[PDB]
């Protein structure tokens, strides 16, 4: 158990994607006749932390993912099938509107 | 890549040592950790 | 860009420890005269998904990390110190009560 | 380590061609994973 130097901190905690764990219907708020398994997906998405009070974690530029999904729909069936998530490849903080 | 990654990892080795003086820069500091993550996530 | 396979997707979102970017002030309420940079820490946290309405991801181990940590008082100074964080090793899916 | 790792691995490849069956055991899978999960961890 070593201590954590603080610029090893301070770089960790800044505004970066990390690795999100993201509920489906968050995504995909038009299917709400669907149960999803799994029900949230691993998505790299911006997080962290500004050090400022007038700025934000904000996406700078986004890219796509695919993932098999198995979508439920009660009183019918199930079948597994490809479904694209958002993901953010870099973050910058700017200024709140 | 290592060129410019070497780069910037120069710049935040000269930053480091000074973050306790009481006028550090910290936004010069922040752009340039932007810039660290940004070329990893690039490369 | 190939496409993540189901079983992958499926281990990868179910409840388990993940890197989780968490605000001291959360973690230490009785210290509302400081200012903490960076005011963010990376966390092994519970996260993800249990795939049934009646379960909820939960920690059932615990340990301990300490960082280095700038703490300001304003209108006083500042100092870097160790503060410790709860981290969690195991988890769960478990019954809502 | 290795052993229980190869065991639980092992236990995870017998279930993961059946999830499409109508009556697949999900609480088994989950938890065989939650058990992976905390031995890579502990490992």
């Amino acid at each position: 158990h070593e201590v954590v130097k603080f610029m090893d901190v301070y770089q960790r905690s800044y505004c970066h994607p990390i690795e999100t764990l993201v509920d489906i219907f968050q995504e995909y708020p038009d299917e709400i006749e669907y149960i999803f398994k799994p029900s949230c997906v691993p998505l790299m998405r911006c997080g962290g932390c500004c050090n400022d009070e007038g700025l934000e974690c904000v996406p700078t530029e986004e890219s796509n993912i695919t993932m098999q999904i198995m979508r439920i729909k009660p009183h019918q069936g199930q079948h597994i099938g490809e479904m694209s998530f958002l993901q953010h490849n870099k973050c910058e903080c700017r200024p709140k509107k | 890549c290592a060129a410019e990654l070497a780069a910037l990892e120069a710049e935040l080795a000269a930053l480091e040592g000074h973050v306790e003086e009481a006028d550090f820069p910290w936004g010069k500091l922040n752009n340039l950790i932007e810039k660290l993550w940004q070329l990893k996530q690039a490369c």
